[PDB]
């Protein structure tokens, strides 16, 4: 037996692969979990979360801010059609709505 | 003039906090719960999760009603624009 | 007692893109909600795929297929590429 | 008393309308909106109570309502679950 | 003779469990659209004909919402901007 | 070749939907609605077929696609 380290580190991964391996069995999704499946799901969750976290940081950068709030997260969704589709059934607490006007409202 | 309401649009679209008064909403939530069933009581977080879902749902209804009125060549909403916005959603 | 959530891990991953940036407690809750919603979508989709195949095993190919029903755009193939990289590097 | 749902005030409904981006608002719209607002709770509180009645608790949790909102196709972040 | 009883169509194309698009042109329509994701495809007859039933039902379901949009928008005539309203408020044109 | 679904067929679908007056720009824009719907159920079905590794696109793979879109169907496989 040896001094422990995360299985994610050998996979090249940033989230806890061990508890993903727990959740995939303990949630009764199948009788067996393949050795790659929790590594793969951690990689998928990380990839998609990092992709939206750049848009979150960029939404704060656009508003010239340094601390993320739910408004920057709503702006991150409304800056990308993949997120506008994926999160189309999602409510963001205190995120508000994208500011928009139909041209008919405008004077002249 | 009759049109500087367009500045209210931009202010309340910049703003992102909840708009209905918490006490009136909590009173209504409790009244609707209590004539439904006995001794149901709400954590503050449940009343907030309700109110956020309600106000997001009504912002969606008003966006949908806006497009119905714009489609009807109006600049005004009448209860019939809401009744289209329900039937066209299947609500 | 612990309550199963990703607060420190999403703030660890933020350094991939914006080391300059802080996270409000509210925003931390939103991103904690995001990662577990995508889990409930993929674990259900992969289990329904496994049910249609009657298999005892989930696999890299159940999730590779489930991600393609999660997203229409090429972020699906990039996430699928990242999963196949990670499983390869883990097993080598 | 003000229990006739008129406690959801005219200017509060009008502010939701302004965030929603609508221009001129006819004076029956506030009351038509109060009708929708009741019916939304007749879906959401009712099903949230069916989740409270899964455990048969006295306290409604944020989880109980998030499960009702999930089956009704209007999921919510920040509260968890 | 001319210019009377448009209900001659209403009274014909909904008397039974019939489908309105002809079979041979539908069977050569779907295959070209399918192969762009992955080629070398073959098809079951029971696969292709399961598409048309969903398609015609969805098209009919749109037109059912669409004529009320025209009536609300002060018209008897449906026009492309009715579909711009309906398909976006159902959340699908997004 | 989309023109195999006919000018009277696109009218017939609207008439089965009960429409009165129309304007003819509806026809090609309705072929646009149908094209994206038909492409979605096809691409979903081929995505389910390639998980089963067969080259033969098969009725239950179309059923899994339609069931994911919330739609239930019978006679073919059901």
């Amino acid at each position: 037996r040896a001094k422990a380290k995360t299985r994610s580190s050998r996979a090249g991964l940033q989230f806890p692969v061990g508890r993903v391996h727990r959740l995939l069995r303990k949630g009764n999704y199948s009788e067996r979990v393949g050795a790659g499946a929790p590594v793969y799901l951690a990689a998928v969750l990380e990839y998609l979360t990092a992709e939206i976290l750049e848009l979150a940081g960029n939404a704060a950068r656009d508003n010239k801010k340094t601390r993320i709030i739910p408004r920057h997260l709503q702006l991150a969704i409304r800056n990308d059609e993949e997120l506008n589709k994926l999160l189309g059934r999602v409510t963001i607490a205190q995120g508000g709505v994208l500011p928009n006007i139909q041209a008919v409202l405008l004077p002249k | 003039p009759g049109t500087v309401a367009l500045r209210e649009i931009r202010r309340y679209q910049k703003s992102t906090e909840l708009l209905i008064r918490k006490l009136p909403f909590q009173r209504l939530v409790r009244e609707i719960a209590q004539d439904f069933k006995t001794d149901l009581r709400f954590q503050s977080s449940a009343v907030m999760a309700l109110q956020e879902a309600c106000e997001a749902y009504l912002v969606g209804l008003f966006e949908d009603t806006n497009l119905c009125a714009i489609h009807a060549k109006r600049v005004t909403i009448m209860p019939k624009d809401i009744q289209l916005a329900r039937r066209i959603r299947g609500e | 007692s612990r309550k199963e959530s990703y607060s420190i891990y999403v703030y660890k991953v933020l350094k991939q893109v914006h080391p300059d940036t802080g996270i409000s407690s509210k925003a931390m809750g939103i991103m904690n909600s995001f990662v577990n919603d995508i889990f409930e979508r993929i674990a259900g989709e992969a289990s329904r795929l496994a049910h249609y195949n009657k298999r005892s095993t989930i696999t890299s190919r159940e999730i590779q297929t489930a991600v393609r029903l999660l997203l229409p755009g090429e972020l699906a193939k990039h996430a699928v590429s990242e999963g196949t990289k990670a499983v390869t590097k883990y097993t080598s | 008393l003000r229990d006739n749902i008129q406690g959801i005030t005219k200017p509060a409904i009008r502010r939701l309308a302004r965030r929603g981006g609508v221009k001129r608002i006819s004076g029956l719209i506030y009351e038509e909106t109060r009708g929708v607002l009741k019916v939304f709770l007749e879906n959401v509180i009712r099903d949230a109570v069916t989740y409270t009645e899964h455990a048969k608790r006295k306290t409604v949790t944020a989880m109980d309502v998030v499960y009702a909102l999930k089956r009704q196709g209007r999921t919510l972040y920040g509260f968890g679950g």
